[PDB]
RNA sequence: AACCUGGGGAACUGAAACAUCUCAGUACCCAGAGGAGAGGAAAGAGAAAUCGACUCCCUGAGUAGCGGCGAGCGAAAGGGGA
RNA sequence: AGCCAUGGGGGAAUCUGGGCGGACCACCGCCUAAGGCUAAGUACUCCGGGUGACCGAUAGCGCACCAGUACCGUGAGGGAAA
RNA sequence: GGCGUGCCUAUUGAAGCAUGAGCCGGCGACUCACGGUCGUGGGCGAGCUUAAGCCGUUGAGGCGGAGGCGUAGGGAAACCGAG
RNA sequence: GUAAGAGGAGGUAUAGGGAGCGACGCUUGCCCGGUGCCGGAAGGUCAAGGGGAGGGGUGCAAGCCCCGAACCGAAGCCCCGG
RNA sequence: ACCGGAGCGCUGUCUCGGCGAGGGACCCGGUGAAAUUGAACUGGCCGUGAAGAUGCGGCCUACCCGUGGCAGGACGAAAAGA
RNA sequence: GGGCAGUUUGACUGGGGCGGUCGCCUCCUAAAAGGUAACGGAGGCGCCCAAAGGUCCCCUCAGGCGGGACGGAAAUCCGCCGGAGAGCGCAAGGGUAGAAGGGGGCCUGACUGCGAGGCCUGCAAGCCGAGCAGGGGCGAAAGCCGGGCCUAGUGAACCGGUGGU
């Protein structure tokens, strides 16, 4: 009888527009110990037709991994993960001139 | 019970919350009492409100 | 064809990235004057579990 | 059959059961935050290490074990002592 | 015989009650068209100076929303194809 | 609470005209409304042709056979056996 | 002559003066579709796999990556991101 | 009867309809406090409506959208008596 | 042809029943169903038993099968209790 | 506006209906842990206190007999005796004068961000609190403070009001 312990609260917040959702860019997190793997270059388009990312808008660098230097190619890059850029890596921001 | 009712103190120095009760039958004229804030150290509180 | 997601549950719950469902503590709203700010504070984020089975198995489609 | 005037009652009502009791005693390890001892009325005064709350109930402050006392002239003891 | 366009249009049942909602704009009545029907070239879509009739498949996707936020109901865009 | 469509009421303009981009306002875009015609691609089985890890006279269509027959009811309809 | 309370359903519990059946023969009841979901049998392995369709076949398959799963989570959210 | 129309009735308050009791003879008393019902050109509350004091978003503005006071808007219920 | 109370005469209503009637019932031949039906090889007492037994214990009456007859019982048949 | 429609119209319960009842706290029954039922007994709660809350300075009762203007079984004061029978809001249980009781002074910790670890337990809700850090009050200090001696005074969620982010 008692609610289906549905007696819990609801908490998500924006949970109901009406004109859809609100179209925002989506980014992508990557490990770039999964990057540690392959030697070479990463552009979106590259990426996709590897195995991870998939269309994900766009695409920021994030977890452990190693020293490698190459070209990583995105828009976002973890603050955190561009010391390890740093070691040895480049970065190119935001792509189209 | 409303006659004890409920009320709500804020301090001045705009906004700020700390919630209580009253007692308007009992010599309650207004209320000024002496409480902490969100930011900052203790400082003064206002009563207003239901 | 096609199980629905439970509208509400997957609106008002959570299920950590574990398994678990793992939701917010009820109990707070017509309250809050004559309380501590213990009953505050701690009325905050959850727990449970037991029917976190049922709750899981209903999720489904995006799981979420 | 016939059943003329009966009636009926007023004490279809009884108070929910708390249970009420005393938990750790000496020879186990309580470490720090559990309840020992519930009760009403000083029925067991706190003490070394021990701790009492917002309604009598004994618990541990350290990660000590439990021990008893009595003191005539004063009341009944709980000693919760560790290790040195 | 069946499908097909519109004009009308229930209840049981679900919600373990019952009105809102569900069932269902289904069943059934009607009109009328035909090998198809209907539809059909943007006062469109949608955010990219992006696309460029209509019908269809599949995907999108139980997605976004809808709702005594319960039952449950549940889109188009984009895509790949006819 | 848009947008599309409309029952009562008031009630426009002609390319600086004008609908919409979801209260509404600015801007920036998109499209040219209130006339009409359009094949194919999708749906359907009265019908014929072909297939079967479909049945073999209580199964199979209600009907293997002189079945929408006998027989039942005014009656709409029911529905044999073999 | 020693012994011996029919079968079933329901029941705390029935040989039952509880119920179901005259007897015989056949019909007759836990499936299926989609999704989930635990396992399990294999292939591949940070990769796995294609739907629609098209091409081939006359029980001959194959091309067809659109998409879904997976490589990351936390937060209502912006965001931050092995935090 | 959604409706056209239909009967009522080509009848007209000695006639058409609704209710109670039931030839005939005697006879039918108190209560308008609640309620039904008759009536009543003061008034109380209220609908959409009329109206526009006053507020806000936005554009540089011209402007547009939305909120809305005072006070005037019926039936009705209260009201007054039968 | 509605419900009491009374009284007269009258009478098989009764005291209380007896014969008689023909027609059914019973025997001869022709035809010949039904409900119900677990199977029966079915007496009684006295206890028991889910509390009311030919089926169980103890313990029972009586050769085997039939015809006419009655109706206590088989918790009798018909009613998945109003 | 029952003229017509479609629905509602609790459950418990010594057959039901009527009377009674639903939740929360105390006390038995309850059998020395808990826990333990009844339309079994016996009572209480929908509130109260800005001081009845917090700390420091401080006092101990109700009564008993003796003795006294009004008082006089009981207004008061006194003498001796007098360990909890006084009081501790409200019901009672448990508890307390080595204070929780009653008097004054400064105040306002019915504090903020967290909560180790335990009570309890079908879930959910309820119960307890060390310590931590911000600052605040009293205290010479040692130190107490996240409301009240405790157990009753309560309502998940969906909806919406209101102020802010």
């Amino acid at each position: 009888g008692r609610s289906t312990t549905l007696m819990r609260l609801p908490k998500r917040g924006m949970q109901g527009q009406v004109p859809g959702e609100i179209k925002r860019p989506r980014y992508q997190g990557v490990n770039l110990k999964d990057l540690a793997r392959f030697e070479g270059e990463v552009t979106p388009e590259l990426l996709v037709r590897a195995g991870l990312l998939k269309k994900g808008y766009r695409l920021k660098i994030l977890g452990e991994g190693e020293a490698k230097p190459l070209k990583v190619v995105a828009h976002a890059f973890s603050k955190s993960a561009l010391e390890k850029l740093k070691a040895a890596g480049g970065e190119p921001v935001l792509l189209e001139a | 019970v409303r006659i004890k009712l409920l009320l709500e103190c804020t301090e001045c120095k705009r906004r700020n919350y700390a919630t209580e009760k009253n007692k308007r039958n009992t010599p309650n004229k207004l209320e000024l009492r002496k409480y902490c804030p969100w930011c900052r150290k203790h400082t003064v509180h206002r009563e207003v409100k239901i | 064809p096609k199980m629905k997601t439970h509208k509400g549950a997957k609106k008002r719950v959570k299920i950590t990235a574990s398994g678990k469902v793992v939701a917010m503590k009820t109990g707070k709203r017509h309250l809050n004057w004559q309380k501590s700010g213990k009953e505050i504070r701690q009325k905050g984020r959850k727990f449970v579990l037991a029917k976190p089975e049922a709750e899981r198995i209903k999720l489904l489609l995006p799981y979420e | 059959a016939h059943k003329k005037g009966l009636g009926s009652t007023r004490n279809g009502r009884d108070s929910q059961a708390k249970r009420l009791g005393v938990k750790r005693y000496e020879g186990q390890v309580v470490r720090a935050g559990n309840i020992l001892v519930r009760q009403r009325g000083t029925r067991f005064k706190p003490g070394k290490n021990v701790g009492m709350g917002r309604d009598f109930t004994l618990f541990a402050l350290v990660d000590g074990v439990v021990e008893f006392q009595d003191r005539g002239r004063l009341g009944r003891y709980v000693h919760v002592r560790p290790l040195a």
